[PDB]
């Protein structure tokens, strides 16, 4: 039993103990696991949960304190179609409008990030001084062509990051007036049109609209992105 | 479809000269140009960058330990340029011979000079250290950085100066040179038995290889969910969105179970520390305590 | 059981065969018509390791070993205990991962995701591909694959890389070092980095993603972003393990000497190749 044995013996052993720890730290989120009905589960698993830690979060916006009481805060328009666990539950509606399945969002605060110095993280183009298009093909003016190659809209603004000096939307004017966002990272800018594969041209009206033009809650992010990736599923039929 | 792995129009604005804190603005230089280069991949702005006596110290320092090696292959090459640029990666600057022990008392041209650019070396990387500590700290955040540093700090500590120490002999030391470093390499497992059975050689490679998957999960699992803001992570913990949720979900439908958003970058600290946490302690272990890792490994 | 927000994600759809007949899960993982593909290889491929032991002598875990078939027996058939179940097994393996990949592109058909996961993972089946089968065939032998063991393909390793010298000399073997290195470099620095934003010193509020922006301009003058840092990520996996595979391709098929004498293209330039001097005059 030299010192070589006890080294490799020991660090097995502290590995173990390192595995537990970073486990119980990722169960600060979703935990303890629900039944199908929402009720606790009796089966936990061998792992405990973590005991509370709590962030401070800057400009004045409170603490959040994990592991805590999870709760959806929106209803659920899902239906058991079995009796036993592990099948699917079937939306009882509209799932885009309802926003179920790959159309999910979360119930996010209705506010919008900041950066470092408390300013919107996401602005508007046409409201961040000094910005502009410096590579590429600018999409401001092209037409927004859909899955159905019909033609929604066409581009009038771009939110940037501005921290991160990054396009994130593209503000596109519907047929009637009004505008909506599309995820940069659900487009093609091509050389004359943006062609957008998810969602055909008469889906784009559905997508949530934002309560101010010149800036965008967390909450309002995740119905916008929700819709437009849930598009690949239930828009599906519309896809030439 | 678009896969998000080069920009597709890139935007530019008023350089950032960054968040203030506790930073000394004195030691920040101006922004730099903006590059469209890497702006199809990250950001384009080069600079700021934050210069204190240690950055100074440790690039002043690290200047001399680069040409202490340069004028040894210079000289090496008999001052041909022809030469110099033929030998290139054949040049080394060896440790001290064994007879000299642990002694500083060398010849410049029998290991001298080799203590001399390692204290450079020394003086430059600790140095560095202390402003990976610094720099955190101007700013208010935790010491993260400097901890992992602190594990390949531990195996280049065991490698040039702890184990010959240990040995009782500087020649025990890895040369500076490119190709004769890649011997040391190689000369050092077979003179102890093969490393491939040293144990804590072969966990290192585990947490090598396996840097390499978790990071390939990560960056893959973050730009499949880009499309739901995934990768600014921070505000994931602090209020999770869709982007967390499916990001979890498709690895617990995976392989049955999934990480946070914070916890996730607890395991990749943890797998890259460990590659030379446990690759230090194998070497220094090897010709200390173990002569023969194979020999050794058949005793258990 | 559920996490306590995965319920409305639990839809029908997204599968790419057999519509609605394995469209559920099991506890936490979903199975599809690849999970049980993925069952059905995994399942035979272990029960013929089971089987090799046997024909061995052994149940240490440490000790059994299922070697391909002998160098003779070129890229032909050979007989269970003589390379078979070598041969069989690796196409049990060859379908479960390749099964594995097709389950993750059903899980992200059905969570309206990304599909590059699945496409980084077929990164790592191309590197085993190489090694068992792209580069035997094109030697013209199984026996030139290494064997299913836990350290005899360890061996395999050490007795290949050494009939080239030093197998450091390999210059795609360098390069794909070079990015195990940088990535494993910017694995550490980015794990350290959220960190040290969502959990900043005592007493202090959490850091917002500019702090980590101007910690890296402030060290070394340049930060890449918090979405090129996950791009990085993944190409710096994925270079390494296509530069492993490239290194591998071309050992023994269109490279057959020492990889050092590789680098002779360099030093024997006629030109400076005779001047005196230096390490190799
Ligand atoms: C990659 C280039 C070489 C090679 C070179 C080396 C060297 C050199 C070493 C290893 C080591 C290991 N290799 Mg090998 N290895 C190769 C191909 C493989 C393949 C394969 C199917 O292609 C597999 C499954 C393995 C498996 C393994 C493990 C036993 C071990 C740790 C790896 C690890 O953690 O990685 C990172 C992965 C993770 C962190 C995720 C977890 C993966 C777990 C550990 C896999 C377990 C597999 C199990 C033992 C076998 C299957 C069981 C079935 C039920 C039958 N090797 C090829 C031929 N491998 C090390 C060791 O200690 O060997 C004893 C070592 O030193
Ligand atoms: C003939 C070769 C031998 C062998 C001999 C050795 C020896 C000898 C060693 C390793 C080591 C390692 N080997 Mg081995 N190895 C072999 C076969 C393998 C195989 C394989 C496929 O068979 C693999 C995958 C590995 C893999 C590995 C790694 C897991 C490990 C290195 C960790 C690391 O991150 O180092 C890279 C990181 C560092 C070197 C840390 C340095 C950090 C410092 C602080 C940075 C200095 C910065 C400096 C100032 C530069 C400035 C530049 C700036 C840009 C300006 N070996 C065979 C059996 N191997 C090491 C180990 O730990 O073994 C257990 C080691 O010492
Ligand atoms: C771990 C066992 C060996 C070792 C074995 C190898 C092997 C094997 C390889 C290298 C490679 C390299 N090594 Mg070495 N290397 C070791 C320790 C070092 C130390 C050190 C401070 O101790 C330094 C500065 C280097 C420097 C370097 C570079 C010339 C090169 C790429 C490094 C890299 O990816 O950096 C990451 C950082 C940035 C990209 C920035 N090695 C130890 C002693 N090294 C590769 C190469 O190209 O060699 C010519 C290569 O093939
Ligand atoms: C004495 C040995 C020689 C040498 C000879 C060789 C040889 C020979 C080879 C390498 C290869 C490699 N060497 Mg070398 N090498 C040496 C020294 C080194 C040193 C060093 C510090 O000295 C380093 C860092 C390396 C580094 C490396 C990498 C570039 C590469 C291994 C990664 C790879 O291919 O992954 C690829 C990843 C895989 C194969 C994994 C695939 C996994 C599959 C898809 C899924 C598995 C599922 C599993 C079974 C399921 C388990 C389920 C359970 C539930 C857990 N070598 C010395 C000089 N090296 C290898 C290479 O390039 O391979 C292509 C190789 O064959
Ligand atoms: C977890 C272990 C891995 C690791 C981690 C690591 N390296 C680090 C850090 C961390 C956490 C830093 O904070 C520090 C840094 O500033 O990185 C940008 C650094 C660093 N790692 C570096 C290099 C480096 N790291 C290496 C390896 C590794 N670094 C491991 C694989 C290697 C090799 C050979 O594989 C090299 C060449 C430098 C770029 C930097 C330290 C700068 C320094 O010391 O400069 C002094 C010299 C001059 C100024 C000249
Ligand atoms: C390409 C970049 C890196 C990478 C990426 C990567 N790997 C991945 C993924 C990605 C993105 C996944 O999505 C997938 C996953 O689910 O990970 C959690 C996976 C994965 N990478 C894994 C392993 C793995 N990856 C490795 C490497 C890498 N993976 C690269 C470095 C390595 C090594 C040695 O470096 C290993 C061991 C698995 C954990 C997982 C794939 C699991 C899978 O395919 O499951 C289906 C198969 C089974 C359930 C069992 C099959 C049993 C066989 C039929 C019998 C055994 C045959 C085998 C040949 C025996 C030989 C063993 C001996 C060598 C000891
Ligand atoms: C930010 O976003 C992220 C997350 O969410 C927020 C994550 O959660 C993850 C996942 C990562 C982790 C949880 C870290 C730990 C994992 C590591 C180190 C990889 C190594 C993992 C392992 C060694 C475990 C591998 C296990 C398996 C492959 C499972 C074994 C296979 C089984 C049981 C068979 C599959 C089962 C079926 C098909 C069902 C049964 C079928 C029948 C027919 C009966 C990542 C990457 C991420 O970025
Ligand atoms: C025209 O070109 C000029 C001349 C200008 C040049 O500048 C050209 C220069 C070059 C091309 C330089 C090329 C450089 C290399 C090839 C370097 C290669 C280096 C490696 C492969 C890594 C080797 C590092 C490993 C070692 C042995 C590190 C030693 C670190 C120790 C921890 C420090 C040991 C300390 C000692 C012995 C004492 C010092 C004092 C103390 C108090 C500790
Ligand atoms: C101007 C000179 C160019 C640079 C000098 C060379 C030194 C960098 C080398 C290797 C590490 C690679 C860096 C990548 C690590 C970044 C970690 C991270 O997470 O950064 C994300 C983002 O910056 C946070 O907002
Ligand atoms: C005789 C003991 C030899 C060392 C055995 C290894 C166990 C300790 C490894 C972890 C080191 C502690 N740390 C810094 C990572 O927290
Ligand atoms: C069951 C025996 C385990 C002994 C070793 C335990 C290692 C704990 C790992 C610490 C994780 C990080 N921490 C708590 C230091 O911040
Ligand atoms: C290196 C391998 C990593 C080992 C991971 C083991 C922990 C898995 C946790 C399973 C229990 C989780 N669950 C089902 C309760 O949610
Ligand atoms: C040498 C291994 C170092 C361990 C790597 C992980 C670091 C965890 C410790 C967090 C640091 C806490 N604090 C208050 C200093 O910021
Ligand atoms: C933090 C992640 C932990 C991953 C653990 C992986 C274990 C791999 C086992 C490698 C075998 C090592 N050994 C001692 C037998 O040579
Ligand atoms: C050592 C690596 C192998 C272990 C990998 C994780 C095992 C499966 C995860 C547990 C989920 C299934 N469970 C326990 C809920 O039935
Ligand atoms: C399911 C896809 C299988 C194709 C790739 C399999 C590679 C292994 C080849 C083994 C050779 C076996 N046999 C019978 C042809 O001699
Ligand atoms: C040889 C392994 C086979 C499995 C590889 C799986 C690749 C998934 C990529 C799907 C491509 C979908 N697309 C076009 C949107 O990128
Ligand atoms: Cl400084
Ligand atoms: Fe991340």
């Amino acid at each position: 039993f030299d010192l070589a044995s006890l080294a490799i013996y020991s660090f097995w052993i502290f590995l173990a103990g390192l595995i537990y720890y970073l486990q119980t730290e990722n169960m600060r989120e979703g935990y303890p696991l629900e039944n199908e009905d929402g009720t606790p589960a009796a089966n936990q698993g061998p792992f405990p949960l973590p005991k509370p830690k709590t962030f401070i979060l800057p400009h004045g916006r409170g603490t959040l304190t994990v592991p805590g009481p999870e709760s959806e805060d929106r209803p659920i328009a899902l239906a058991r179609t079995a009796v036993s666990e592990g099948f699917p539950h079937a939306p009882t509606g509209d799932p885009m409008k309802d926003g179920v399945g790959p159309a999910s969002w979360v119930a996010r605060r209705d506010l919008p990030e900041l950066d470092g110095h408390g300013h919107n993280k996401i602005k508007p183009m046409k409201a961040a001084a000094g910005f502009h298009v410096s590579a590429g093909k600018n999409p401001i003016g092209l037409p927004v062509r859909g899955c159905d190659l019909e033609i929604a809209g066409k581009v009038v603004d771009i939110w940037v990051d501005i921290p991160e000096q990054m396009a994130r939307f593209l503000e596109v004017e519907l047929k009637d007036g009004s505008t909506r966002l599309l995820p940069m990272q659900m487009v093609k800018v091509q050389s004359n049109r943006v062609h957008v594969n998810a969602l055909s041209s008469d889906l784009f009206a559905g997508i949530p609209t934002i309560k101010s033009p010149t800036e965008v809650t967390l909450l309002e992010e995740d119905k916008i992105c929700g819709y437009v990736a849930g598009g690949l599923m239930y828009a599906a039929p519309k896809r030439k | 479809e678009y896969q998000n792995i080069f920009t597709q129009v890139q935007v530019r604005g008023p350089a950032d000269l960054g968040m203030t804190e506790d930073v000394n603005l004195a030691n920040r230089s101006g922004v730099g140009p903006f590059s469209t280069l890497l702006g199809w991949f990250g950001n384009a702005q080069l600079g700021p960058i934050y210069l204190g006596s240690l950055g100074v110290l440790s690039l002043f320092s690290g200047l001399m330990w680069f040409f202490t090696i340069g004028i040894w292959f210079w000289y090496q090459a008999g001052w041909n340029p022809a030469v110099f640029l033929r030998d290139l990666f054949f040049f080394s600057l060896e440790p001290p011979a064994p007879e000299y022990g642990l002694s500083f008392a060398a010849p410049l041209k029998e290991g001298g000079l080799w203590l001399i650019a390692s204290f450079f070396m020394f003086v430059a990387v600790w140095s560095w250290w202390g402003r990976t500590y610094l720099r955190a700290q101007a700013l208010g955040m935790g010491k993260h950085t400097a901890w992992a540093f602190l594990s390949a700090i531990w195996l280049w500590m065991v490698l040039g100066f702890i184990r010959p120490i240990l040995m009782g002999s500087w020649s025990e030391a890895v040369p500076y040179g490119i190709f004769s470093h890649l011997d040391w390499t190689n000369n050092f497992s077979l003179v102890h038995g093969n490393l491939h059975y040293n144990p804590f050689h072969g966990l290192s490679i585990a947490f090598l290889y396996g840097s390499a998957l978790l990071f390939a999960m990560h960056g893959a699992t973050i730009l499949a969910v880009s499309r739901f803001g995934g990768e600014r992570e921070l505000e994931q913990i602090a209020d999770r969105g869709t982007a967390a949720e499916r990001a979890a979900l498709f690895w617990r439908w995976t392989m049955g179970f999934n990480a946070t958003m914070e916890g996730i970058h607890r395991w990749a600290i943890w797998m890259a520390v460990l590659v030379t946490l446990t690759g230090g302690i194998g070497i220094l272990l090897s010709g200390t305590v173990v002569d023969n890792w194979y020999v050794w490994g058949q005793n258990h | 059981a559920l996490l306590s927000f995965e319920r409305k994600y639990r839809v029908p759809g997204g599968t790419l065969v057999g519509g609605n007949l394995f469209d559920f899960w099991v506890g936490p993982f979903y199975v599809g018509f690849f999970g049980v593909a993925t069952f059905f290889f995994a399942a035979l491929g272990i029960i013929l390791i089971a089987w090799s032991a046997v024909l061995q002598g052994t149940w240490n875990p440490q000790l059994i070993s299922v070697y391909p078939p002998a160098l003779e027996y070129g890229l032909g058939g050979a007989p269970l205990a003589k390379g078979g179940l070598w041969q069989i097994i690796t196409i049990c393996a060859t379908g479960a991962f390749v099964s594995w990949a097709l389950r993750e592109v059903e899980i992200c058909r059905k969570l309206g995701i990304g599909y590059h996961i699945p496409f980084a993972f077929a990164f790592a089946i191309l590197a085993y591909l190489t090694l068992v089968l792209f580069r035997p065939v094109m030697m013209g032998a199984w026996g030139y694959a290494f064997p299913y063991g836990i350290w005899t393909h360890l061996d395999w390793v050490s007795n290949t890389g050494y009939t080239y010298g030093n197998f450091h000399y390999n210059p795609a073997h360098m390069i794909a070092i070079t990015f195990f290195f940088t990535n494993a470099l910017a694995l550490a620095l980015h794990g350290a980095l959220v960190l040290s934003a969502a959990n900043p010193e005592k007493g202090k509020e959490m850091r917002t993603p500019d702090h980590e922006d101007t910690f890296f301009r402030d060290l070394v003058g340049y930060s890449i972003g918090t979405l090129g840092i996950h791009r990085l990520g993944l190409l710096l996996s994925l270079s390494a393990v296509f530069f492993s595979a490239l290194c591998m391709i071309i050992t023994g098929t269109i490279w057959f000497d020492q990889w050092v004498d590789w680098w002779q293209w360099w030093v024997k330039l006629p030109w400076w190749a005779n001047i005196p001097g230096g390490i190799n005059g």
